[PDB]
C-alpha cells in the first residue's frame, strides 16, 4: 500500500484545512484503519483521527475532536481530513498513515505535507551583501556573505557564482521573527588573496514570490 | 500526553539502552504497543508491533516487551546510526483514541567536543541607507548541539531586538546556529562596539564589530 | 500497527 498526501502549503488563520490521501495497492474499504497524524516543527507525533475501511467507524483525538472531520471515498480510493478554525498552533507536517486491522506488522505512511498557518502575505526578500572587514582580510582566509532579509513563506535557496563555488559555503537555517517574516544568511570562506581577483555573487531564489536576485559582494 | 517517556536517553557505543513508556491499564495495559524510530519531520519507521514482535527488515538488536502498564524498547549493541527520536504508540480504550508518547531523543556518547566558530557581520551600507541595521552572528561546527547567545552594546546587555535560531545539525555531524540583532540606523551608530557572545560547554567565544 | 487497538 502506498499513500500520497496533498494539501495547501500556506493558510491564513480561521480558515478550514482540507487534506486528501490517495491510496493505491489496497482497497480503502478493506480491513484497514486509515489515520491522520501531524508533527509540529521540533515537537512530537500527534495522532488526529482514524476511519476504518470496513465499518466506516471513526475515532478522534479528544483535544481535536471538536474541530476535525475524517472521511473516506470508495470510488476515489482515498480518505481525507478537515480541520477548521486553524491557528499558527496548527502549523505542522501532516502525515496520512494506515495499517491492516489484523496484519499489524504492516505499516503504511505518506511522506507528509508541511502546512504553514500564518497571517503573513507572500513577500520576496531583500538581499544585502555581508562584506568582510579588512582585519579579517589580514588573516589567511575571509568570510564573505549575503543576508536574505524579511521574506515569506519558506523556502529560499542560495548558491554562489551560479553553483560554481561550493567549498566553504554554509547556508544557515532561517530565523522566524515576531513580524512573521523569515531571514537567513549564507557565508562563504575564501582565500584572502582571492578577494581582488575573484568575483563573488550569491544567487538567492524565492520561488513563492517569483523573485531571483544575484547579489554582487564587493570590498 | 497520558503516556510518559523520558525526553532523552544517552549511552556509549556498544551499550544496551532501554526506553520505557508508562501509561495506564486502559492503553498499555490491554492494547498493542508499537515503537517507532524517527528523524524529525519525516515518516517514522515501525520497530516493534503487538508490544513484542519485530517486523521483517528490522535489526534484531531491537526488541520490545510490556508488563502491566509499562512498555520498553531495548537496543543492544548501540551504534551511532541509532541516534534518532523514539516514540511509543498505543490505543487508549477509555479515550477511544490512538496516543503517541512525547518521544525520547537518543544520544550516543563519546563524540568529541568541538568549540563553535563565530562570525559577526555589521550592517551593510545598503541596509543602512534604508535606515535599518541588522547584525548577523553565525555560529558553526560546535558539538554537543547546545549554545547560549548574548549580545552586548558597549559592555551592557542588549535584550531588545534579538532573534536566535535553535541549533540544527550540519553535514559533518556538528551543529550550527545564528543570531540576529535588528536595529535602526540611529541605534547602530549610537554605540562604540557591539558584541556577540557565544557560550558553549561552559566556555565563551564572543565577537565584536564597530561602526 | 499505527492507529490499531485491541479493545474497543
Amino acid at each position: 500500500v502506498q499513500l500520497q498526501e496533498s494539501g495547501p502549503a500556506v493558510m491564513k488563520p480561521s480558515e478550514t484545512l482540507s487534506l486528501t490521501c490517495a491510496v493505491s495497492g489496497g482497497s480503502i474499504s478493506g480491513d484497514y484503519g486509515w489515520s491522520w497524524i501531524r508533527q509540529a516543527p521540533g515537537k512530537g507525533l500527534e495522532w488526529i483521527a482514524i476511519i476504518f475501511g470496513s465499518s466506516g467507524s471513526t475515532y478522534y483525538s479528544p483535544s481535536l475532536k471538536s474541530r476535525v472531520t475524517i472521511s473516506k471515498d470508495t470510488s476515489k480510493n482515498q480518505f481525507s481530513l478537515k480541520l477548521n478554525s486553524v491557528t499558527a498552533a496548527d502549523t505542522a507536517v501532516y502525515f496520512c498513515a494506515g495499517s491492516p486491522v489484523r496484519q499489524r506488522e504492516q505499516d503504511y505512511w505518506g511522506q507528509g505535507v508541511l502546512v504553514t498557518v500564518s497571517s503573513a502575505s507572500t513577500k520576496g526578500p531583500s538581499v544585502f551583501p555581508l562584506a568582510p572587514s579588512s582585519r579579517s582580510t589580514s588573516e589567511s582566509t575571509a568570510a564573505l556573505g549575503c543576508l536574505v532579509k524579511d521574506y515569506f513563506p519558506e523556502p529560499v535557496t542560495v548558491s554562489w557564482n551560479s553553483g560554481s563555488l561550493t567549498s566553504g559555503v554554509h547556508t544557515f537555517p532561517a530565523v522566524l521573527q515576531s513580524s512573521g517574516l523569515y531571514s537567513l544568511s549564507s557565508v562563504v570562506t575564501v582565500p584572502s588573496s582571492s578577494l581582488g581577483t575573484q568575483t563573488y555573487v550569491c544567487n538567492v531564489n524565492h520561488k513563492p514570490s517569483n523573485t531571483k536576485v544575484d547579489k554582487r559582494v564587493e570590498i | 500526553s497520558v503516556l510518559t517517556q523520558p525526553p532523552s536517553v544517552s549511552a556509549a557505543p556498544g551499550q544496551k539502552v532501554t526506553i520505557s513508556c508508562s501509561g495506564s491499564s486502559s492503553n498499555i495495559g490491554i492494547n498493542y504497543v508499537a515503537w517507532y524510530q524517527q528523524v524529525p519531520g519525516t515518516a517514522p519507521k515501525l520497530l516493534i508491533y503487538d508490544s513484542n514482535k519485530r517486523p521483517s527488515g528490522v535489526s534484531d538488536r531491537f526488541s520490545g516487551s510490556k508488563s502491566g502498564i509499562s512498555a520498553s524498547l531495548a537496543i543492544t549493541g548501540l551504534q551511532t546510526g541509532d541516534e534518532a527520536d523514539y516514540y511509543c504508540g498505543v490505543w487508549d480504550t477509555s479515550l477511544t483514541a490512538y496516543i503517541f508518547g512525547a518521544g525520547t531523543r537518543l544520544t550516543v556518547l563519546g563524540q568529541p567536543k568541538a568549540a563553535p566558530s563565530v562570525t559577526l557581520f555589521p550592517p551593510s551600507s545598503e541596509e543602512l541607507q534604508a535606515n535599518k541595521a541588522t547584525l548577523v552572528c553565525l555560529i558553526s561546527d560546535f558539538y554537543p548541539g547546545a549554545v547560549e547567545v548574548a549580545w552586548k552594546a558597549d559592555g551592557s546587555a542588549v535584550n531588545a531586538g534579538v532573534e536566535t535560531t535553535k541549533p540544527s545539525k550540519q553535514s559533518n555531524n556538528k551543529y550550527a546556529a545564528s543570531s540576529y540583532l535588528s536595529l535602526t540606523s540611529d541605534q547602530w551608530k549610537s554605540h562604540k562596539s557591539y558584541s556577540c557572545q557565544v557560550t558553549h560547554e561552559g566556555s565563551t567565544v564572543e565577537k565584536t564589530v564597530a561602526p | 500497527a499505527v492507529g490499531i487497538g485491541a479493545v474497543f
